[PDB]
């Protein structure tokens, strides 16, 4: 098993993470100067073309070899712990894959990177012609996200529903396993991920007339059914009573964009102070949030530069 | 025994070997327990200040075990 | 005159100015950062810089393709025009050759894989792959899959389908031949088993089998000959013009650095700044202005001249290392004796390695430039092995004797039977002799530590540093009461009580908010004692492994034992090396207790300037 | 055993041998109990500077475990 | 023991076994406390050089335990 | 002197077990304590070469426990 | 005891039992440190050759611990 | 006893029993440490097919301890 | 190894106990060393069918501790 | 030799005790090893539902060490 070698491999990698002062420089640059800067970094090391499709691809391929190769390098008890983190990036691939089989559209225009399910699992799944067979091919790597899929697929074959019940059931699955793999660092974070999900499920489905109890799943810290119901009526006075959590910063805010920005920045923060717990999954935890967030800012800074958008429209979203 | 002179007992020496076990293991165990609640307490303040009280009530509980152990050692050895 | 621009740090304003003043540059006047503003590069200047980067990069690109990259210190002054005209034909030619080479290599890789199946498949339905009447579908099956596929096809397609296969060494490439308009059904049958159609990349995949098979056989034969040629032309171009690129690279790089220098100085990013003037003559002149001990000292003079704190020279370090370092080598039978030989291979040359070529021309595993730098190091190793051979006879004082111990100079059966460094009295004194040097180093670091706060003029460091040295005295005092008991050390049993007052009495004058932490200051004292003890005793242990490696460990000892023990001896060598190299890291482990704790030394928890480990790497 | 002076009877020896088990096992327990809260404790400061005090006060509690084990040992040893 | 350097009684050997445990085990506990908190301190410096000190104050606290073992050994082998 | 033999003895053997606890247990705690620091040290040099000094000081730090344990063993076993 | 060319004796034999504990434990701690760091060193060289030297220095450091446990052991048994 | 000793009996036998503890514990620490890294190491070999070797050499390093400790027991148990 | 009279004897028992230890202890270290690396390594072949040859060479490196212990054990307690 | 202490007295007694350690430890190292391979093995049967045969054989490999230790001991005390 064991994170002893694996943590060590990641510590060398934390050396080539992009510090805050790069994005600071990049805003001052035009697209031509941005491109010269980008090539110094490790995302730059996969670059294959000046234009936009190529920037999206260099970023993605950097994430595929430095982050998406982690579950293979461990096994067992190590592997389950690392796997839960990786699983969110796999769910994104799965939801798109499930949707290409079902609505008959090509394999293309989806997210592919390795994680827990390999590239070949997604190709064999795609080519499967019965949803049940599609499901056994997915169940081969082993993970809680299969077991979550399997139960939802028994109730339904409707696209929109499978998507929602899979996500709900999946975070519930994740939580139980994670609580049983211990460590304070992971527990604090898990709580925030669920709390953030809860808020966020409420925002995405806002005003659809639905049940507010459906947007609250266990794992919480301070949020409950009533806050959800008020929130659903359109009242944001609930967020103004929400303190003692690091979402203290959501108070007095009522725009969906500022609210959701806020949750992603909070989750970033928890993970960045998990490096005072680098033992076990703590360090990897911090490493994945930072590679993800970094990749996102280079894509936003590249878009902002190419189309000559307003600076303040993106300067605020590239810092927490 | 006493530090003063007022005890003697061939039987008692054997009682000391056997009793050293019970105190030592109870302090080991109580400590390991204590730590989990204390790390948990870090989380409790983080989650909500007002229910620092919750960390406090659980945290009292492993203490009972060492304390109980100290009294058992005195009765079996050192009472006289 | 030529105008010249100068920078330095604020801390060394006077020392920098004095040095520059002497060097050639005259008329030195200070400039504050507000004066440096408004002298940022004009757009034309930035365009030269952009262009200088392209040439730098562009060489790195061409030179990497062509073969290996090498960065010399030899530029060749040229224009913008001259450098870009140089670069353009070679990059073009090389880009072109590498592209052919990739296509040639991919084609081979596919053709090597898929010639044998396509040959087999083409053969089976020969002249019936270009007919409209019959449809063919190629696909691969393993022995395992063949029965399933046949069943599936047979039920789907009745008995008016043709399933044929021909081997190739392992599985079978199979071909199912079906009527036109029975294509969908045929496909559906393969898809239900999980087997799918084999189609190759490009035109070949789309061509009839017979065309595809003939052409693949042709490509496998042609490619290796043409690949050879393209690789040859590319090798020649590197051979003749690798230098041209390297010289452009260096020159281009110098210009990039110069223009970057002016943009930084311009934004007022250097705190002490000078302006001055040099005649054209003066312009070179400004840039212009027992081996064991002397040799490393002359390179250290460059660090004498740049101080950074209240610190003193980093040079006390080197003679503390040398006695202690030589005394880790103490064998004389197959330890120091074997190690003598090792010295010659680093300070001469070998070819008995592959990554290492000939050292005499500066060619090693290490980069060719680094290898020329570590000549000095290699010498300092050679001096250590030499002196260790002498301290191997020092050890043999405690072994060999014809009456004092029970083992002659060389017994006539086998050299060395049983070691006679197992006398109790003998081990203790060699340990206590070794301890004495560790003590000398405790006084030398804390005495400089105080002088540091006196001349850096922070009383808080002075006071703390003086006090801790009182504790050493207590530490030694207490030991004597136990090493001599009351027969000796009854001359320090009463001074010890007061030695303890001194530890705390000066430290409290700075106050200090962690009084317990003084325990860890006493920890540092203790280490110099234990490390020097480990340096003797663990050194001596090195010798006592050699008992069973080139000394009697077979029979009662006899003539045969001499050439029998070498079975275990060789196996023992790599084991021995690994643990004794572990001891040689003690000198630096010792040094760092004091060095990074600011005991008359530059470092103190971080801060620029290297650990002495890295300094001594080259010296 | 004895407090002052080394043991001079086999029975005094045997008691000493037993009593050691209690201070050793405790000594170890103080150590493990400190580490989980202690490592987190840095994190306390980090997250919230004001509630640096909250982490320390938890860490202090395992120190109690050793002193309780010592007191039994200090009394019991002097006489048989 | 208090009397042991090159000879001694059977009895004296027994006090030396028992008391030996108490110190050895403290060192053991110190090292476990240190492992967790030390490892955390490497995170802190990495992030910000200037707050090496916080890690150091939290770390300074398990040293107290090693010193506590020493004193138990010292008292029980023979009072100063 | 401090800790020596030349002839051994029955008394010595019991003395030998006792002194052996201290070095053995301390080194076990040193080994683990280092090991964790050592893993974290890869990270210190990696982020910045301006914390590289800090990483060296952390690594030297768990040694103090083992050095301390050598000393307790020599002292107890060479004091009269 | 002795280690001149033999160590035979029932008394010495007692000393031999006592010391081997100390070697045992010291060697045990070394095993956890040296291996973990050695793996960590192979990752450092693979990504970056600018940290190949740090990786090597770290490997050596746990070797001192196992030698300490041998040296004490030799010392009680007739010295070196 | 051994074929490079010529002192056997009850006397050699106590030493052999006792010294045997040390190698066994050196093997235990070595054992646990080699295994964890070796498993992660499979991924290392998997990645580096030209530098596969590096992984192999890191495995060999903990073994150095076990074998070194056997050789020390060999000296102690027979030197004739 | 062998049992006989000329690979047997009372004289042989003293050798047999020491040498017997050598296989046992080597066996101890081997089982744990081999397990994690072997667990992960068989797994690799299950996933990726090009690591099977690598896994077999890799597997023998932890096997080396038992094979080593075995050579000592066999020869010394052979015939004569 | 055999394990007795009246078919050879004190000389014999040492063989019996020492040999027990080789077997006991062979059994510990194997026992733990079996668990690791078992734990990993579950993945392999789920992943490849017809590569049942691969998981069973990998598991067999630690059993080898107990058959090795347990026999060696048995042959040797089988002489008499």
């Amino acid at each position: 098993d064991d994170f002893a070698y694996l943590n060590a491999r990641v510590r060398v990698r934390r050396g080539t993470l992009l510090k805050e002062s790069f994005f600071q420089e990049a805003l001052d640059l035009s697209f031509a100067d941005f491109l010269r800067l980008l090539s110094e970094t490790v995302y730059g090391g996969e670059l294959a073309g000046q234009g936009l499709p190529d920037v999206d691809r260099a970023v993605l391929r950097t994430q595929a070899k430095l982050v998406g190769d982690l579950p293979r390098l461990v096994t067992g008890e190590a592997r389950e712990a690392v796997r839960l983190l990786l699983l969110r990036n796999d769910l994104h691939n799965l939801q798109a894959l499930l949707r290409a089989k079902a609505t008959g559209r090509p394999f293309e225009e989806v997210l592919l990177l390795p994680g827990t399910l390999r590239e070949e699992v997604w190709r064999q799944a795609y080519e499967a012609q019965d949803p049940a067979g599609m499901a056994q091919v997915l169940a081969v790597p082993g993970h809680p996200l299969a077991r979550a899929l399997r139960a939802v697929l028994r109730e339904t074959q409707d696209l929109a529903r499978v998507e929602a019940l899979l996500a709900k059931r999946f975070f519930e699955d994740v939580a139980k396993a994670a609580k049983g793999l211990d460590q304070p660092a992971l527990r604090d974070y898990l709580a925030l991920e669920v709390d953030a999900e809860n808020l966020r499920t409420a925002f995405k489905l806002q005003g659809s007339g639905l049940a507010p109890d459906a947007f609250f799943l266990k794992g919480g810290r301070f949020v409950d059914r009533v806050r959800f119901a008020r929130l659903m009526e359109g009242d944001y006075a609930v967020l103004d009573e929400l303190s003692g959590t690091p979402f203290s910063g959501l108070s007095g805010v009522r725009d969906l964009k500022a609210l959701e920005r806020g949750l992603r920045c909070v989750l970033l923060k928890e993970a960045k102070k998990g490096v005072q717990d680098p033992l076990g999954v703590g360090l990897v935890l911090a490493y994945v949030k930072e590679r993800e967030w970094e990749a996102v800012r280079l894509r936003l800074l590249a878009r902002r530069a190419y189309f000559g958008l307003p600076r303040a429209q993106v300067e605020e979203e590239v810092v927490c | 025994a006493e530090e003063a002179a007022a005890s003697g007992g061939l039987d008692r020496g054997l009682i000391a070997v056997g009793m050293g076990l019970a105190v030592g293991l109870a302090a080991l165990g109580t400590g390991v327990a204590q730590a989990r609640i204390g790390a948990a307490g870090v989380g409790a303040i983080a989650e909500d200040r007002s229910n620092f009280g919750t960390a406090l009530i659980f945290l009292l509980l492993p203490e009972t075990l060492v304390i109980f152990g100290l009294l058992i050692a005195f009765i079996l050895n050192g009472r006289l | 005159m030529e105008k010249l621009v100068l920078a330095g740090p604020k801390g060394r304003a006077k020392e920098l100015l004095q040095s520059l003043q002497q060097a050639g540059v005259v008329h030195l006047e200070t400039l504050r950062p507000e004066a440096l503003s408004a002298y940022q590069l004009s757009p034309e200047e930035r365009a030269e810089l952009r262009r200088w980067e392209a040439v730098s990069a562009g060489a790195e690109h061409t030179l990497s393709l062509l073969g290996l990259e090498a960065e010399p210190a030899r530029p060749f002054p040229e224009g913008l025009e001259a450098a870009e005209k140089a670069l353009s034909p070679i990059q073009a030619h090389a880009e072109g050759l590498t592209r052919q080479k990739q296509e040639l290599e991919e084609e081979l890789a596919l053709a090597q894989a898929y010639l044998e199946p396509l040959e087999r498949l083409a053969a089976l339905a020969h002249g019936l792959d270009k007919s409209p009447f019959l449809r063919v579908i190629p696909f691969l099956l393993t022995e395992k899959e063949l029965p399933l596929v046949e069943e599936a096809l047979r039920k789907a397609l009745e008995d008016r389908y043709l399933l044929a296969h021909e081997a190739y060494a392992g599985g079978v490439p199979a071909l199912v031949v079906v009527h036109r308009k029975e294509v969908d059904q045929a496909k559906a049958a393969l898809s239900r088993a999980g087997v799918a159609e084999l189609r190759l990349p490009g035109a070949l995949g789309e061509l009839p089998l017979s065309e595809a098979a003939r052409r693949l056989k042709e490509r496998a034969e042609a490619a290796p000959r043409e690949l050879s040629e393209v690789r040859q032309h590319l090798a020649k171009l590197a051979r003749e013009s690798a230098s041209t690129l390297q010289s452009l690279w260096t020159r281009a790089q110098d210009e990039v650095a110069r223009l970057k220098a002016l943009e930084e100085l311009a934004s007022g990013r250097f705190g002490f700044a000078l302006l001055g003037y040099v005649p054209v003559k003066a312009k070179p002149k400004v840039e212009e202005a027992n081996p064991p001990w002397v040799k490393p000292f002359e390179l250290l003079v460059s660090f004498l001249n740049t101080p950074k704190y209240g610190t003193f020279d980093p040079t006390p370090v080197v003679p503390i290392f040398f006695p202690f370092w030589f005394g880790m080598i103490v064998g004389d039978i197959g330890y120091a004796l074997l190690f003598y030989l090792v010295g010659r291979w680093l300070s001469g040359y070998v070819k008995r390695n592959e990554p290492l070529v000939i050292d005499l021309f500066a060619l090693k595993l290490k980069p060719p430039v680094l290898a020329k730098l570590v000549y000095i190091l290699n010498w300092m190793v050679f001096w250590t092995v030499v002196w260790g051979l002498i301290y191997g006879e020092f050890f043999g004082t405690f072994l060999e004797h014809l009456g004092v111990f029970g083992t002659p100079e060389h017994p006539g059966l086998i050299p060395i039977l049983i070691h006679r460094i197992d006398t109790a009295k003998t081990a203790n004194l060699l340990i206590l002799l070794s301890v004495a040097f560790g003590v000398v180093m405790v006084f030398a670091g804390l005495i400089l530590r105080a002088y540091l706060g006196l001349k850096h003029r922070h009383m808080a460091h002075f006071w703390e540093g003086v006090g801790y040295l009182g504790g050493l005295l207590g530490i030694l005092a207490l030991a004597a009461s136990y090493l001599g008991n009351l027969q000796a050390g009854w001359l320090s049993a009463l001074m010890y009580l007061g030695f303890g007052v001194f530890l705390l009495s000066v430290v409290m004058s700075s106050i200090w908010l962690m009084i317990p932490e003084i325990f860890t200051q006493a920890g540092h004292i203790l280490s110099h004692i234990r490390i020097y003890a480990v340096g003797a005793a663990g050194g001596i242990l090195a010798g006592l492994l050699t008992d069973v490696g080139f000394a009697m460990a077979e029979r009662l000892g006899l003539i045969g034992v001499l050439l029998g023990i070498v079975v275990a001896g060789v196996l023992h060598l790599l084991i021995l090396l690994l643990t004794t190299l572990g001891h040689m890291l003690q000198p630096i482990r010792l040094i760092w207790v004091e060095f990074f704790t600011k005991f008359g030394f530059y470092e103190e928890n971080g801060r620029p300037y290297r650990p002495f480990k890295s300094v001594r790497e080259t010296q």
